[PDB]
């Protein structure tokens, strides 16, 4: 199980809302090998694709959660992957719709519990927390977020 | 209303160290990237980033930063490492990228002797009712209707430049003026 | 080992619009910032504008920003350069660049370039009233051409050694000429010279 395979997952819940074009993992993939998002955190690794094009029809958020930790290269220049458990797919339409929700999820890693409640609860309990997180921030209106979103993924 | 103070130029003659510096305002709060541009080139990034330096760059070409001012530092100075060296910088207000002004080098340095070339006009030339007279100055470091080019440097770290002569062909049915070389021409 | 070559018509009427194209041959395009940087003759750099590789993003020097479009064609790994209203100021060499990046969150910096890591050849761009004149070749003697620049090649390309072509020489006629540069090969072992500008080669 690779990258590709959990990027391309974490894309089809997008390509079905119509919310990016069919070839949209093919892209995040091509921006992931030039600047990987593989980041170290509490126990786990969180990863952060996105791909920022014309191809994108709306901003929205697809979290993953893995059940064996996968390799993501280290968005940071160091000798190791970073073993991913927890992915954040992201498609926007400019730069800084991304970097506005790119500086949100900082915060979503600084927070212990919030980023443990995630490796322990359901879909739907995910759904929920997350949503009620992209409601107290008005930075982040626009921002397209469903229960479909949220899958548990597995090696 | 940004702008990068560089020194316009700097002399080093070989085996020393360089220390070409940029300046600007909060340089310490921004990058500082080198760039260098040899004659007929693209300029070659050598430095971003303050510190780090390019793949394929000599670790011989190096950058610092210092309070509001940056600085180039290009040890084992050789005599390819001429070029003129620009700074660049982000500055979040007024988003443009804001390039260096430019500090010329090449150093003195050995010097060379001059080298010269002549050629007659052609067979279709004066068929066409037309004459030039092509002087070529093949290497040089450091009477009317006539055409000369300024000092154009060569890829030998050397000098070129062609002066021209334009005559009638009546005038040539009726010798180089530049030590001083010359040559000759006869039908 | 990004390479990134230039396109366009390198004379260009004043207060007409100047198109340029760069194809990239890298291979990621998609996933960098491509811009153009242009150099006045004599003169300092000057950044012109930045494109997303996949589109969406521009980002444009604030005083041109009003006389320069930009566009991208992912699938052909070109961008484009449109600037409009052109004077003789526009009269430059005009490069493009792949864009450097460094993103830390942490920290909060987030410039999508920060400086640009590889560079095209460089177009030559004429504003002129003049119109283009295909050169006259001679035995080599290339004259009467305008703009610049020509092209040498030696033997279609297989003489690489033992050649120096000459910087031109503005004819007081607002035209240009120039010339480039054994003793057994005599019989045994042509010049070959475009000029884009009027679309002309002479492998003579």
């Amino acid at each position: 199980v690779t990258q590709e395979d959990i990027i391309r997952a974490l894309a089809s819940p997008l390509i079905k809302d119509g919310m990016v074009d069919e070839d949209f993992a093919e892209y995040v993939i091509a921006r992931e090998d030039r600047s990987p998002t593989g980041l170290q955190a509490k126990g786990v690794g969180v990863a952060i694709p996105h791909t920022l094009g014309d191809y994108v029809r709306d901003n929205a958020i697809s979290v993953g959660i893995l059940d064996k930790p996968v390799n993501f290269e280290g968005w940071y220049q160091s000798p190791d992957p970073v073993p991913v458990r927890v992915v954040f797919m992201l498609a926007g339409r400019t730069w800084d719709d991304i970097v506005i929700v790119l500086k949100w999820l900082k915060d979503v890693i600084l927070d212990e519990e919030f980023m443990k409640r995630l490796l322990t609860m359901s879909d739907e309990e995910i759904y929920r927390q997350i949503y009620t997180r992209i409601s107290k921030a008005p930075q982040l209106s626009g921002i397209n977020f469903k229960r479909e979103y949220v899958r548990h993924l597995g090696t | 209303s940004y702008e990068l103070t560089q020194p316009p130029s700097m002399s080093v003659s070989p085996g020393q160290t360089a220390r070409i510096t940029c300046g600007g305002d909060n340089l310490g709060s921004k990058y500082v990237h080198w760039y260098q541009q040899k004659p007929a080139q693209a300029p070659v990034l050598v430095i971003y980033y303050d510190s780090d330096r390019p793949s394929g760059i000599p670790e011989r070409f190096s950058g610092s930063k210092s309070g509001n001012t940056a600085t180039l530092t290009i040890s084992g100075v050789e005599a390819g490492d001429e070029a003129d060296y620009y700074c660049q910088v982000w500055d979040s207000s007024s988003d443009h990228y804001i390039f260096g002004a430019g500090t010329r080098l090449t150093v003195g340095q050995p010097k060379a002797a001059p080298s010269v070339t002549l050629f007659p006009p052609s067979s279709e030339e004066l068929q066409a009712n037309k004459a030039t007279l092509v002087c070529l100055i093949s290497d040089f470091y450091p009477k009317a209707g006539v055409e000369t080019t300024t000092p154009s440097k060569q890829s030998n770290n050397k000098y070129a430049a062609s002066s021209y002569l334009s005559l009638t062909p009546e005038q040539w049915k009726s010798s180089c003026q530049v030590s001083t070389v010359e040559k000759t021409v006869a039908p | 080992q990004v390479q990134l070559q230039e396109s366009g018509p390198g004379l260009v009427k004043p207060s007409e619009t100047l198109s340029l194209t760069c194809a990239v041959s890298g291979g990621s395009f998609s996933s960098d910032w491509w811009g153009w940087i242009r150099q006045p003759p004599g003169k300092g750099l000057e950044w012109i504008g930045t494109i997303y590789g996949s589109g969406g993003s521009n980002y444009l020097n604030p005083s041109l920003k009003s006389r320069v479009t930009l566009s991208v064609d992912t699938s052909k790994n070109q961008f484009s350069l449109r600037l409009s209203s052109v004077t003789a100021a526009d009269t430059a060499v005009y490069y493009c660049a792949r864009g450097s990046g460094r993103y830390n969150i942490w920290t909060g910096y987030y410039t999508p370039f920060d400086a640009f890591d590889f560079w095209g050849r460089g177009l030559r761009v004429t504003v002129s009233s003049a119109s283009t004149k295909g050169p006259s070749v001679f035995p080599c003697l290339v004259k009467d051409y305008f703009p610049e620049p020509v092209t040498v090649s030696w033997n279609s390309g297989a003489l690489t050694s033992g050649v120096h072509t000459f910087p031109a020489v503005l004819q007081s006629s607002g035209l240009y000429s120039l010339s480039s540069v054994p003793s057994s090969s005599l019989g045994t072992q042509i010049c070959n010279v475009n000029h884009k500008p009027s679309n002309t080669k002479v492998d003579k």
